[PDB]
């Protein structure tokens, strides 16, 4: 009793102030930031909410605040209602009632008062004026605190959760196209709704609603737009399509449209391992390795740690179907070093690549990359085995034998040497003479690159490539300091 | 006022475009104008001069010189020369006309 | 989004759930030996490594008798 | 009705995001014309060293 | 209800229309959860538009003039929303409808500056169902004119009797033409 009795009142007081102060700094912020023209400042909150909001990814906050700590829960915004003018008395009340539950303590509970939370949107959410952005910065940011641990039946009160959001704004919206920086906001506060209770829906339900209208709401924007929150809706259309779609009419270079300014400095990363991901069942080996190793090389702000091991791992699954399979070289940290700690025995299975030991070690101890999922691209691996061991041979002599490298090859016949060296011929990747003269098959092997060799068409293409990235980096470096220089 | 808004605002739009194509020629020609008096103040400073030695930097840009007769001489200094060449014991060297210094001398 | 982030790190603790400590200290043997040695060295030494911990790994011993039989 | 308000009220709208496209050409206007400035500062002080000029001619 | 069927284009490939009929009928059900699955279909909608074998061209222009500004430009879609001849519609807050309503003013009142300019010779044709959708949803401003819009729209579509049917019920007369020159001087 005096152990954690004497320190229960003390911890406590002090994500209070931070959390107050935060809603009020970024509350108070940007409804006095763009509150006198909201359309010619934008997007200044923006970087400023998203990075709120992975600053409060992270929250240690209700651990033991199941237990008399809940008056945060009734409590909410309460700035300037019942009327727009004479809110002199209201900055007096904003004073009182915080300063009520400040005397003795309160009546406090967490699972009662959930429902009645549209008191206030029925009639003033703060103002009667900037009810859409007071509106969304009222309720969207309190939404997933109470809807936070989503089991333990709250999955029903995340969909009262979800019919209040729509019912309010996102049924249609208030004013259909705010069309200002709160739509902005909107598409992208909207989409981190869908994706926070599609742990719900892909909890128990699938595709079969709000992700069905979610593309009559990403046309409904008239096309006009910059298409940022358009393409972070396309990605859960995209992810939703991960697990099971497979039907390439429609999103596979059907979805594919004017490819957007859709930047936001992750969507390009995330965004384009969805597209990769979806473009890795077809084994895509000079797009998806360059620009997919490029995917994991975006996004370092947060962690390059604990996510990039899925692009990562799906990234070395492809690489060694190309025989040169690259390992964690240049990167230390032990996520992705547990995550190939399954995976390192095979991978370096692969390059000798022994049929009858290596068949029997990927079944051996699979457990996690067998239990992944309908064994496709290790299913493939099983016979690229010798075709990237053969392609080693390519990287090997020219003449092949028919004891020494085809024992070697573990293939001993004269038909199925010429035969599947032959099936590495109709590939084109390589070089080769297929030549009888007394029934030994020769190549010419010319690896051979092109210096001295065409070198003005060879790198010519890179001069136009090259320069062209390096001069629209320098339009990268002529813009954004007309972007500085605009204000002043 | 409401409808009207479009109609009324569509000069403002034409207004504001006219704009463009005027920056893009005093962007274009200024340029060509500031070649022009970088030359010219360039051809200013001819090699044919006198020179002096330094005395003093009494203040920024601008201080004294003791000519090669001896007299000391009061010039504001061109302004491209930096800190490096206002040592006070230097080889300093005007023009025999304009008597500004292009260059110091290494002794 | 880097909340979905959340379910992966979720896969991520039951991956360390599986062994407590043991791949940390047991692959921490192979760590001791190999920690602050460059590890872009250690693709290398553990590639030419692991493709002679199988068979013929010092060999050099070898091959003076290799001399006479071949 | 509903034209006035949802079509014209879109057409509003696109007018709105014309005067995005009007905050685009204003805000490159800005800043070229303070680039423009500039240059004019820069031109008209070596301009103003050939005011000096005739003070160089002082000997 | 369905996402992936590949039937309706099969069928949709095929004769004997009376099986053709209650598939598009379907298909219009579907087509904004999918219109890229309509994609690869739309030249055989097209084929079966450009003849008049089949006896419905707006069943085919509407499915083709609703395809094609999800895939592409507004022109090609406007021109099988006013290519589908008479078409009975009801004015609907839906997005279709409003857009190709959109588009179609704002490419009548185009066309209405490309021939405000030639008052003669080379006269471009306007199609009469064009003028009747712009004057149908115009005119359904103009049950009351909502006091605004009815000398701008009709300062805009560039017409000459636009605007006296504006001033037979007008309310406040010298404020309507005190208004209208005050919007005429200004643009």
């Amino acid at each position: 009793p005096p152990g954690g009795g004497e320190q229960e009142p003390p911890p406590p007081p002090a994500p209070q102030d931070v959390e107050m102060k935060e809603e009020a700094a970024t509350g108070g912020g940007s409804t006095g930031e763009a509150d006198g023209k909201t359309a010619a400042a934008a997007a200044e909150h923006s970087q400023r909410e998203l990075d709120t909001v992975t600053l409060e990814d992270i929250k240690e906050h209700v651990k033991q605040l199941e237990k008399a700590v809940s008056g945060k829960e009734p409590r909410f915004v309460l700035r300037a209602l019942r009327m727009l003018p004479s809110t002199s008395r209201r900055l007096n009340h904003y004073v009182l009632y915080k300063a009520v539950q400040g005397f003795f303590t309160s009546n406090n509970a967490t699972r009662d008062f959930l429902l009645p939370f549209l008191e206030e949107p029925m009639d003033t959410e703060a103002d009667l004026q900037f009810r859409p952005r007071t509106g969304k910065a009222a309720s969207t940011p309190l939404l997933p605190e109470v809807e936070a641990y989503l089991q333990l039946l709250v999955v029903i009160f995340m969909m009262n959760s979800k019919r209040y959001k729509e019912a309010q704004k996102i049924s249609d919206d208030l004013m259909q196209k705010i069309s200002t920086q709160n739509r902005r906001a909107l598409d992208l506060v909207a989409a981190k709704c869908y994706y926070y209770h599609a742990r719900v829906y892909e909890f128990l339900d699938k595709l079969d609603v709000v992700r069905s209208f979610l593309h009559a709401r990403l046309r409904t924007a008239t096309l006009r737009h910059d298409a940022d929150g358009q393409a972070t809706l396309l990605n859960l259309l995209l992810r939703n399509y991960l697990h099971y779609s497979l039907y390439d009419q429609a999103e596979k270079l059907v979805s594919k449209s004017v490819f957007p300014e859709q930047a936001n400095n992750n969507e390009w990363a995330r965004y384009l391992y969805y597209t990769g991901r979806i473009k890795a069942i077809q084994l895509e080996y000079s797009e998806a390795r360059r620009t997919m190793t490029n995917a994991l090389r975006k996004a370092p702000q947060h962690t390059a740690v604990g996510f990039k091991q899925t692009v990562h791992k799906l990234l070395i699954v492809v690489e060694l179907l190309l025989g040169e399979i690259p390992d964690r070289l240049q990167f230390r940290q032990p996520s992705l070093k547990r995550s190939l700690m399954p995976y390192f025995l095979l991978t370096q299975a692969v390059r000798t690549g022994n049929l009858a030991k290596f068949n029997q070690v990927l079944d051996q101890f699979g457990e996690k990359f067998q239990a992944d999922g309908t064994y496709t691209l290790i299913i493939r691996l099983r016979h690229n085995v010798i075709k990237t061991g053969v392609r080693m041979i390519s990287l090997s002599y020219s003449r092949i034998s028919l004891a020494d490298i085809a024992q070697k090859l573990q293939l001993d016949s004269p038909e199925d040497a010429e035969f599947i060296v032959a099936k590495a011929i109709r590939d084109g990747v390589i070089e080769a003479s297929i030549n009888h003269e007394k029934g030994y098959v020769q190549s010419k092997e010319m690896i051979d690159i092109y210096s001295t060799r065409e070198p003005q068409l060879a790198f010519h293409q890179r001069i136009s490539f090259c320069l062209d990235i390096h001069n629209m980096s320098v339009k990268a470096m002529r813009f954004p300091p007309k972007s500085y220089n605009k204000d002043l | 006022d409401l409808y009207s808004r479009y109609k009324k605002l569509q000069q403002e739009l034409e207004f504001l475009e006219v704009q463009e194509e005027y920056i893009k020629d005093e962007q274009k020609n200024l340029k060509k104008e500031f070649l022009h008096a970088q030359e010219e103040v360039k051809r200013i400073q001819s090699i044919p001069l006198v020179i002096g030695q330094f005395l003093e930097a009494v203040d920024q840009n601008t201080a004294i010189v003791g000519s090669t007769t001896g007299s000391n001489y009061y010039v504001r200094i061109l302004s491209t020369i930096d800190r490096e060449l206002l040592k006070p014991n230097a080889s300093v060297a005007l023009h025999k006309h304009s008597n500004a210094l292009v260059d110091v001398l290494p002794p | 989004m880097s909340e979905k982030k959340q379910p992966v790190d979720l896969g991520l603790l039951e991956e360390d759930d599986e062994f407590e400590e043991f791949p940390a200290e047991d692959w921490a043997g192979l760590d001791e030996d190999e920690d602050a040695h460059v590890w872009e060295d250690n693709w290398d030494d553990d590639n030419v490594e692991d493709d002679f911990s199988n068979q013929l790994r010092a060999e050099l011993e070898k091959h003076g008798y290799k001399m006479e039989t071949s | 009705l509903e034209e006035g308000k949802a079509g014209s009220g879109l057409r509003q709208y696109y007018l709105s995001k014309i005067e995005e496209l009007q905050l685009i050409v204003n805000d490159k206007s800005q800043n070229l014309r303070r680039l423009q400035a500039q240059r004019n500062e820069l031109n008209a002080k070596v301009r103003l060293l050939r005011e000096e000029l005739q003070l160089l001619q002082e000997q | 209800m369905i996402t992936s069927a590949a039937g309706i284009i099969s069928l949709l490939d095929e004769d004997e229309p009376q099986l053709k009929e209650f598939a598009l009928h379907k298909l219009n059900a579907v087509v904004n959860d999918f219109w890229a699955e309509i994609s690869e279909s739309v030249d055989k909608i097209e084929v079966l538009y450009e003849d008049e074998g089949f006896r419905s061209r707006q069943f085919a222009a509407l499915v083709a003039s609703k395809v094609f500004y999800h895939l592409g430009a507004f022109e090609e879609s406007l021109n099988y929303a006013l290519g589908a001849g008479d078409l009975f519609n009801v004015n609907d807050n839906s997005e279709y409808v409003e857009t190709i309503i959109a588009k179609c003013i704002d490419h009548y009142t185009k066309q209405c500056v490309e021939n405000a300019d030639l008052p003669e010779g080379e006269k471009k044709p306007i199609d009469q169902r064009l003028e009747g959708i712009v004057n149908k949803m115009f005119q359904r401003c103009l049950d009351d004119h909502k006091y605004k819009q009815a000398i701008g729209i009709a300062l805009e579509t560039r017409r000459l009797d636009v605007f006296e049917k504006t001033i037979l019920e007008s309310n406040d007369v010298p404020g309507m033409l005190a208004y209208s020159l005050k919007l005429c001087m200004s643009l």
